């Protein structure tokens, strides 16, 4: 499922903003 | 959506009047309002780039602010000095429901300070993945707050460019604050700097297009979407993947999405500028009139007399059981001033 292979992958945790 | 008869002119006339308090700040604004030792700081809230948010406990009131604090010479080195100045500049000036409330400013040698309300139900990051979706009607709650901030901000040639569930705060009223106007910026026209959240970029801002408020609304159809699905529209490991995602033009629906909810993100999520909702003739109009939309009451939502679906926990005051815990860092203060030409408007 979609949700499953969300939660497996690296962003799930706080997303930080990108600059530059 | 396209109708101009007298709710319209209610409309027109808020937004007037919040222009006129908005540019006399917006002119002259409030600086060096608070020193740091006026406060006692009791706990690490949040995290940034250049700093964090700390739980704070005013002296004189005993009131709980959350203190934001940004190392000068971080910002300098990440190149971030006129946006800091936006957004200080900015939220002094704004006054909205659903906007976080600066109450101080000020600065020492080393760090930058905004002083804020404190927002204790936690961030709708927190809930969202902890509960793992919320329900349409549960959604539509929380975006109808974020089409009428954006409709307030856009009215002052304001564009927030950083909407995320890290960055919306829930209320003792269960209501939105949004907070963090790192990237928030007064301009009328085009405007070019890469910035925001990979998952929520606009494709004109990854394609380096130049690009203008439309960029909210793109981001408003990510929320919705994270919001009633648990996971967002373009999601991978790396940034790159992402991009490619976004800029390709295809998007998929759970099942569970109804077919109102489904139509108002195809416009939203739509690569089109000349057909992306928000941006037409119609203006907002085109995203408050949509069906999806038909069982919302702007007014009521305004005036915080809806009800809520959720109240978060509240263990008294100064409590912060709905945030993560953070690593504790000492706030040094140099005897040298750093930064002062720079930052000397602050
Ligand atoms: O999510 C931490 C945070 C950043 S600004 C602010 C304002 C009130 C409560 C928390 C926060």
């Amino acid at each position: 499922t979609t949700y499953a292979d969300f939660i497996a992958s690296g962003r799930t945790g706080r997303r930080n903003a990108i600059h530059d | 959506a396209a109708k101009k008869g007298s709710e319209q002119e209610s409309v027109k006339e808020f937004l007037a009047k919040a222009k006129e308090d908005f540019l006399k700040k917006w002119e002259s604004p409030a600086q060096n309002t608070a020193h740091l030792d006026q406060f006692e700081r009791i706990k690490t809230l949040g995290t940034g780039s250049f700093g964090r948010v700390m739980l704070v406990k005013h002296k004189e009131t005993g009131n709980h602010y959350a203190m934001k604090i940004l190392d000068k010479q971080k910002v300098v080195k990440l190149k971030q000095i006129e946006h800091t100045l936006n957004e200080k500049r900015i939220l002094q000036a704004v006054n909205f429901p659903f906007l976080v409330k600066l109450e101080f400013s000020f600065k020492d040698n080393s760090n930058l300070y905004m002083v804020m309300e404190y927002v204790p139900g936690g961030e709708m990051f927190s809930h969202l993945r902890r509960i793992g979706r919320f329900s349409e009607p549960h959604a539509r709650f929380y975006a109808a707050q974020i089409v009428l901030t954006f409709e307030y901000l856009h009215s002052l040639d304001l564009i927030y460019r950083d909407l995320k569930p890290e960055n919306l705060l829930i209320d003792q009223q269960g209501y939105i604050q949004v907070t963090d106007f790192g990237f928030a910026k007064r301009v009328k026209g085009r405007t070019w700097t890469l910035c925001g959240t990979p998952e929520y970029l606009a494709p004109e801002i990854i394609l380096s297009k130049g690009y203008n408020k439309a960029v909210d609304w793109w981001a408003l159809g990510v929320l919705i979407y994270e919001m009633a699905a648990g996971y967002p529209p373009f999601f991978a490991d790396q940034p790159i993947q992402i991009y490619e995602k976004i800029v390709s033009g295809k998007v998929r629906f759970p099942s569970h999405f109804s077919s109102d909810l489904k139509d108002l993100l195809r416009n939203l999520l739509q690569v089109d500028l000349t057909k992306r909702f928000g941006n037409l003739k119609n203006g907002v109009n085109d995203i408050k009139n949509h069906k999806w939309f038909a069982t919302t009451d702007w007014i009521a939502i305004y005036q915080r007399k809806v009800e809520a679906p959720f109240i978060p926990k509240f263990k008294g005051p100064g409590d912060t059981s709905n945030f993560d815990d953070y690593e504790e860092e000492e706030i040094r203060v140099s005897i040298n001033e750093k930064c002062g030409k720079e930052f000397s408007e602050f």
